[PDB]
């Protein structure tokens, strides 16, 4: 999960 | 635009923006992801051509967030180019390109391509 | 990188770019069209991600530059995202989206996609 | 898929595609734009990745249309790339590159980029 | 175009593409990856919009691999979308989008952009 | 205005 | 022409 | 590694 989405 | 942009951005997922345009052309602010926590905040910088009109057309604009702070090290940066379009539901339409270092043998895997809208709402 | 960005930076075409790359993520300089008259400079504002490496991967980062001076204004804004790789021959291998603001009717043609790399060379 | 994407799909502009998707991985049909004139319609062709699915995935797919008919002749084509997600609510969200014929001066501006999202109603 | 189209075009990377451009433009041949296994090879499908010209324009085209055979399923489809030019060094400008098949989660990582130049040599 | 849109 | 080629 | 490149 990348931190743009969460 | 201008003050217009100034102020606190929504998009689809929960992913919040706040931005502060300068009177020449400047785009500085945080942007967070989702959950909301103290920090899955970032810090953004961008430029918007102001002439901006007398036609209705939006205030063309971009900024570029590089996801690194003082909990996560994404190695990847993201820019968002678009347009603002003010009035009863401003919104900003962008596109955007995700890219993350790669090795150069993985240079072909290394930018995502999509699209956000955000709203003051 | 940081220091290894730090620099000019030329395109196929001639266009140039200087940068300066802060401790803290930020890259501030300007970019220079071709002729590379007085003022073809715009200002341009971008992050990168330091930790960036153990294995040889680019320092992922992104800029802005929104087409207005005081000489032109060309209602339009390009993002660069990409990486930079260092070394004998370093590089910035870039993909970009160029905005140019529309009418809500023609949105459709607002986005022009392309690709540019840079050397020190 | 395949028995899911054969069928009408509207956009949110009213553009319809027809499409007929093949055993063995074809997709073919035809394209109408807006006014739904007898002849606004183009050919298009493509394929599709069925494996597709335990988890319940996209089926990521792909057609191109080039803009020449007996009526008209645009100099240029699209492709558009993204995935069918079947269901109450089946779509297909695709991402789009709009390329142009131009002289090698103006290749820069030969692409544009956008994304649509087709339904059955 | 067309005859000038069909034939064998490689990219910098040893990607090898065979074509044949259709009277009624119509593209249709293999695409093959590196290595050159008996099947590294996958089917494409395209369209091309001749008229194409006065002023030495390129050809527009586009055309689509779904990343499937007897011997791989990568769910996933690949769409190139630029133009040819003809002459001494003849090449195909292109760019494309990989679209993968993802969870509804998983959308956003779901496509990759990039460019690719192909040749006769 | 092109054909992909009108 | 546009100032981020010319 | 995808059939694209490999």
């Amino acid at each position: 999960c990348h931190p743009q989405f969460c | 635009a201008e003050a217009g942009i100034t102020g606190t951005w929504y998009n689809q997922l929960g992913s919040t923006f706040i931005v502060t345009a300068g009177a020449d052309g400047a785009l500085t602010g945080t942007y967070e992801s989702a959950v909301g926590n103290a920090e899955s905040r970032y810090v953004l910088t961008g430029r918007y051509d102001s002439a901006p009109a007398t036609d209705g057309s939006g205030t063309a604009l971009g900024w570029t967030v590089a996801w690194k702070n003082n909990y996560r090290n994404a190695h990847s940066a993201t820019t968002w180019s678009g347009q603002y379009v003010g009035g009863a539901e401003a919104r900003i339409n962008t596109q955007w390109l995700l890219t993350s270092g790669t090795t150069e043998a993985n240079a072909w895997k290394s930018t995502l391509v999509g699209h956000d809208t955000f709203t003051k709402v």
